[PDB]
């Protein structure tokens, strides 16, 4: 969902995050970047962590 | 036979120490980040 800025708990929408991107972004989120990524800071594994 | 010497080797001293302290310490919660 999307989400109102007054009320952060209603939504008020569709985000158009698919179910491939949603799971490949949590994939991410466990597990981390490739070391060459120069994203790589931005989400530390959850599997480590 | 009344043994007037026997061998009882060195005089050594032995000594031991023990040290004792409490510590508090304060430590933060800090963020697991790259």
């Amino acid at each position: 969902y999307t989400y109102s800025d007054t009320e952060p708990m209603q939504p008020t929408g569709f985000a158009t995050l698919t179910s491939y991107e949603y799971r490949d972004g949590l994939k991410i989120a466990m597990y981390g970047y490739d070391n060459d990524s120069p994203d790589f800071a931005k989400k530390p594994p959850a599997d480590a962590t | 036979a009344t043994a007037i010497l026997r061998p009882i080797g060195l005089h050594v001293e032995k000594f031991q120490q023990t040290y004792r302290k409490k510590w508090r310490f304060l430590t933060s919660a800090n963020a697991n980040v790259i």
